[PDB]
């Protein structure tokens, strides 16, 4: 019914990276078709990621436009799943106006390593029923409720002070951590939502807690190595986690954190989870930034890098020099290259079928045939874009299944590049600038 | 256990006592003249005689210049600072290029300085202000001292203190059953909290309890603390421990690096010499390893001419893989190694060389037995051959993926049929470029 | 001067239960340690 | 044995220019040899700097690479002594992110003129015998007290003022301490505990090294000489309580009005006899790094009566002036090159190249045979002087490894085979042309 904040897009139907237990790729599964050789390679590097034994590995995905390079990376990210970091950026995002291209890459690396820690807790969480105090040091008692139980505490002096500072009253829902002592309001009980009729600028209604009043347990927290660096940058640095406002972390801090994390894994207090960094459109990193990757991929703790690129032999940014993929040779031999292949008619049918299943559309077999030709005379991505429009024409026509005529109407309204650029030549002197 | 990286096997230079190289030792193989040369450089750094002298490791991609630079740090060991950098680090948004270089030159020089710490700590059992038998003339009462009784897991004793302590013991909200400490070089007292013994005396209290101190009431130790000159630069250029508007404002504001003045560098040099003269502190001149030098700008190189001639500077190691390139920050000026001729006049070059087919085989075996992999000889004689047709790095790169494929197919070692399958999955730089050239109308 | 603590820490009121007192019951006034012991106290009183 | 922060570096052997009283250069003295013509000229400009009469004089030192341009600049910087400001900059160092180029040069100028202030104050210096502090039972806070001070010859009692008592109590001085009090400033300072009384003590409030009691008269005068550049006077006056910017370097683009105001006040102090102005030198090495905007500033910046003497060095032929199309001598525009005197330097012979090596081995603590010097001198003409100098330590180390005690010719032939000259390196780079990057 109600439209959530996430909805149907490009790399949406891929729900993994379709492989048997022997890492043989199936012809069609987990929303992917064809690309068998690259999908085996993707499987092997995925196994390498999951082991996490060896650092600083890198892979490059290469091949012509509309052949599944970002599809394979967006598939692999889901096969890997959450619980393991995976950070994706476009190449063009490192050109910050407040830190160097080195720092933008450094943070993108440190953001793809996770630390896991155990923590031992007890907390109290309930609706407050009555606070009572008397003057003989002060003495008092306080009563807590939860749907399962009602109970009393014989609180000491500093708690009596703290409850007055935080101005608790009956019907407030509160938490305390006993080890630390600090009080924290969560809101007021729905059962009390009427003892006033003009409420303050912010008060918030919550349900009364349930279960045991003083729950005691282990919890496990996973925290990215980057955040440990940021919290140690300045006296209230954590604010910069949200603000983005953090300015070239001093090198001796990152060194100190590495020493401490290494100590905790030897003690067994923590463990390190290696993740991935994906840079799409990597061909527009700059020559200074490439020369930094030459030593980033050599630390005792670095992610695996996956990079994707669409370029032939072409000029490296920041220089005159031609090279393969627009990448320097001193990096291309630290990499390991996976190449896609263009699709057949057979694959082009199957991938259109998966898109109509994802976008919830029915088409005639004739219509799939005609669309397949259009998606082979012109780019795959154009044929994928016709199907939504074909459906919208069909609804206006009061149909239900898309026919050949719905394809031909949309094909008349919306041009591809090749038809467009031809019409631009027939009137060229009316356009601006060449 | 610790993860594995592209240099994890390099453990030293591997030389005889006579300083000649061994064919294979401490993880390295081959390059004997270059390893012998680095042998001399290690002695130069350990001599502590010299400043500013510098070396450039020059040679093609994947010939071992980074490995050799790392090996020097193993020969020196942890006690002397070795500072790594890449040429691309100079281009900061906070601070000028020449300051980045000057900071790194001051990171590669260390002090080791040693001092006693003494402290008193324990749970406070009594505060006993002690009166004299008679007051001084005209006064009602006079206190000669306070007694404080401290206890720890080892025992209990009274400390006798000056009456002026009593003011501090009510600024801090000290009460009996707290645990406190006193800094024996300063006389100041600080509360830590109520002892853990009393954690049960209410169902809730808004204080974290702290465990009873273990060991004696009075504690002493000598510690050796080690810092770079760059740490003294920064700690003087932006102070801490504020109780003033300038400090606190400066600490709520976003911190940023600043162009430290040559006066402060001057004053720090003046005072550390006083301590070195008094035998309080030991200097350890170290190494700065500027890798990928060919990324520096001509403004940077022309600053290094001054920096390397300073009587203070560390030993600098440079590296490069470029042929006759144009110098960055000029239009047309080609030069060897991508460096200006008038800097290249101030460095001793060490030359590094391509490996033979036998040497690559020997290195690939050293990778496999450190990456934790077993390989059959008929497979290694394939992988060393691939290396000879392609590159050392690519032929080493295939080891882990081959192992994974072997393990998925249920075997405990790499075999011939594994490596010739992985070779079908992953291309190299040479073969990929061929595919591009045959298809150049579609990229 | 430091007055000494009492000997044993307070324990649960439910007779077979070794755990320390966490809180006291709002109705019956017994010292308690968990929801399990609160239900048992409320059923047996 | 002990290693200080300053060590043996590239120019550590130079200790002056070695001129005689008639200002003629000796063949070899104060660690400089040969180069008679330029050393004479350096003598004359050094004499002009010491006289101090005339502002904005400029000198350019020119010649081939590796012929003692920087060496002569260091030579005069030694001869000129420590008491007179001498500032070094490489031309690259003015391209700041914090301030504009004309600001950076203005700071480098104003950092090179000293104001020298002698200061005397009266101090009391003694061992504390006792302290009394009296505090009101409620009152306004008008604390009062008495203190007694001793020396080996004299002791006396002081009735204490209300502004002063806060200082003693802030710094927590107590009996047995030895202290120095500056009467005019109202500041206390402490030398340490006297050896005697710390035996009669409580549980420890301090644990530090002792010091001896002062002698003779309890009150004495102290004298300090401060040298303060015009630049630090500008910074101090740029804002209230700005002192940290003298170390931090955070002060950007200082207001012109402040400098104008300081230039006036400095002149008044001169006429009053309160301070001495002392012109110094600015040395810009590698000066061909400057943009034409920087050169254009120097044209007119050099014409103020507060300008220091300026020295520049360069190794450049006719080349295009940085940031423009135009070729010119030394890569400097003629506007500026017309405003200065050029001193030029000459390539070396066998006779002086050998003598440079001889004076270098004396500084690095090395012995070699005359045969070894003969070979090394040939290397130092087949290839540059700096390379020959660089072999001397490498030869000493290879000698010491094999338990020798004097460098022999086969040690030098060994080292020469191990570490390359540029020319040989560049030659081997031809035969692997495809294997290096971006040829
Ligand atoms: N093998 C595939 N299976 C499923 N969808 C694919 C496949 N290859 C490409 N696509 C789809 O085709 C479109 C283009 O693929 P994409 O990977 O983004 O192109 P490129 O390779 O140029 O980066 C996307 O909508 C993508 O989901
Ligand atoms: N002499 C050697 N002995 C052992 N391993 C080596 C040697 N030279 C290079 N390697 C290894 O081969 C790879 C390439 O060396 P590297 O130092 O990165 O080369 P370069 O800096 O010349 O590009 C690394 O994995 C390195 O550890
Ligand atoms: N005339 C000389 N007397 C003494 N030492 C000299 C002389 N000329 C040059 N040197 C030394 O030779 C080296 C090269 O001189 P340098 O000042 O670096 O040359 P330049 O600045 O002209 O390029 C330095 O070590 C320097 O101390
Ligand atoms: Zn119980």
């Amino acid at each position: 019914d109600v439209t959530r904040i996430e909805r149907i897009g490009a790399h949406s139907h891929i729900r993994g990276l379709g492989l048997d237990d022997a890492l043989e790729p199936r012809q069609a599964s987990q929303g992917m078709v064809g690309q068998l050789a690259a999908r085996r390679a993707a499987g092997v590097v995925l196994e390498m990621i999951r082991e996490g034994k060896i650092a600083g590995r890198a892979v490059l995905i290469a091949g012509q436009p509309g052949t599944g390079k970002t599809a394979i990376a967006m598939g692999m990210a889901q096969a890997l799943g959450p619980d393991t970091p995976f950070t994706a950026i476009a190449g063009s995002e490192i050109f910050s106006l407040e830190m160097s291209k080195t720092e933008a890459l450094t943070q993108a690396f440190r953001r793809s390593i996770g630390v896991r820690i155990k923590e031992e807790t007890e907390i109290i969480e309930g609706e407050v029923v009555e606070i009572q105090i008397d003057r003989p040091s002060k003495v008092g008692k306080l009563t807590l409720k939860t749907t399962e139980m009602e109970t009393i505490y014989d609180l000491g002096t500093k708690m009596i002070e703290s409850l007055t500072k935080d101005k608790v009253q009956a019907g407030d829902v509160i938490t305390i951590d006993k080890a630390t002592g600090k009080i924290s309001k969560l809101g007021r009980s729905f059962t009390r939502a009427r003892d006033y009729d003009a409420m303050g600028s912010q008060t918030k209604f919550v349900q009364c807690p349930d279960g045991e009043l003083q729950k005691r347990k282990e919890v496990v927290h996973t925290v990215s190595l980057h955040e440990i660096d940021v919290i140690n940058s300045r006296t209230q640095g954590f604010l910069a986690l949200f603000s983005g406002d953090t300015g070239e972390i001093k090198s001796e801090v990152r060194e100190q954190i590495n020493a401490k994390v290494a100590e905790w894994r030897e003690e067994g207090k923590a463990e390190i989870i290696p993740g991935v960094l994906f840079i799409d459109e990597v061909h527009m990193l700059d020559i200074e930034s490439f020369s930094f990757l030459n030593r980033a991929l050599e630390s005792d703790m670095a992610p695996v890098l996956i990079m994707a690129t669409n370029r032939g032999i072409t000029r490296i940014r920041g220089t005159s020099y031609q090279s393969p993929h627009g990448i320097p040779i001193d990096l291309l031999d630290r990499l390991l290259i996976v190449s896609t292949t263009p699709y057949s008619e057979k694959d082009t049918k199957q991938i259109l079928r998966i898109r109509c299943e994802e976008e919830d559309v029915e088409m005639s077999e004739d219509a799939y045939t005609v669309l397949t030709r259009i998606g082979l005379e012109t780019s795959l991505r154009y044929a994928i874009q016709l199907i939504t429009a074909a459906s919208l024409v069909c609804r206006k026509r009061k149909g239900t299944e898309v026919q050949v005529d719905d394809i031909k109407r949309v094909y008349s309204l919306f041009l591809d590049e090749s038809r467009s650029t031809q019409y631009m030549k027939e009137y060229q002197d009316a356009f601006l600038f060449n | 256990t610790q993860r594995i990286a592209s240099h994890s096997h390099v453990k030293g230079l591997g030389l005889d006592e006579s300083g000649l190289a061994k064919q294979a030792a401490s993880g390295l193989v081959g390059q004997e003249n270059a390893r012998e040369a680095c042998g001399v450089i290690v002695e130069l750094i350990k001599s502590k005689k010299m400043a500013g002298r510098a070396v450039l490791l020059a040679g093609p991609p994947g010939t071992g210049k980074t490995a050799l630079a790392l090996a020097i740090a193993q020969e020196l060991g942890s006690k002397v600072p070795f500072c790594p950098m890449v040429g691309s680090e100079v281009y900061s948004t906070e601070i000028k290029k020449t300051e980045v270089l000057m900071e790194n030159f001051r990171r590669a020089i260390g002090l080791r300085i040693k001092e006693t710490k003494e402290v008193y700590e324990g749970e406070v059992t009594e505060l006993t202000p002690c009166e004299t038998e008679n007051p001084m003339g005209g006064y009602g009462k006079t206190i000669s001292h306070v007694i404080i009784g401290l206890k720890t897991a080892k025992g209990t004793k009274q400390l006798k203190l000056d009456p002026s302590i009593f003011e501090s013991l009510q600024k801090e909200r000290v009460e009996a059953g707290d645990v406190i400490y006193i800094e024996a070089n300063s006389g100041a007292v600080k509360r830590q909290g109520r002892c853990d013994t009393y954690a049960t005396e209410f169902d809730l209290e808004a204080e974290e309890y702290v465990p009873l101190p273990k060991g004696d009431v009075h504690k002493k130790k000598e510690i050796i603390q080690d810092v770079t000159l760059h740490d003294l630069d920064v700690a003087n250029a932006r102070p801490q421990g504020g109780q003033d508007i300038l400090s606190m404002m400066g600490q709520l504001m976003k911190p940023k690096k600043t162009e430290i003045t040559d006066k402060l560098r001057g004053e720090i040099n003046k005072v550390v010499n006083k301590y070195i003269d008094q035998g309080i502190a030991e200097l350890v001149p170290g190494v700065l390893f500027v890798d990928e030098v060919h990324m520096l700008d001509i403004e940077c190189f022309t600053y290094l001419h001054r920096a390397l001639e300073s009587s203070i500077a560390p030993i600098v190691i440079f590296a490069s893989n470029r042929g006759n390139c144009v110098i960055r920050g000029t239009e047309d000026i080609t030069s060897p190694h991508g460096i200006p001729l008038d800097l290249l006049d101030r460095v001793m070059i060490i030359r590094t060389m391509l490996y033979t087919p036998q040497e690559m085989k020997q290195i690939i075996k050293i990778r496999a037995q450190t990456e934790g992999i077993n390989i059959s000889e008929e497979a290694l004689n394939h992988l060393g051959e691939i290396g000879t047709k392609t590159t050392l790095r690519y032929s080493v790169q295939l080891l882990t993926p081959a192992n994974l494929l072997a393990k998925i197919n249920g075997k405990d070692s790499i075999e011939k049929e594994h490596v010739e399958e992985i070779s079908e999955l992953f291309y190299d730089a040479k073969s990929s470029a061929k595919i591009l050239a045959d298809q150049q109308d579609k990229y | 001067q430091r007055p000494s603590p009492s000997g044993p820490p307070p324990r649960c009121s439910v007779p077979g239960c070794p755990h320390p007192r966490r809180y006291a019951c709002s109705r019956t006034g017994q010292a308690l340690c968990s929801l399990q012991c609160y239900r048992i106290n409320l059923q047996m009183r």
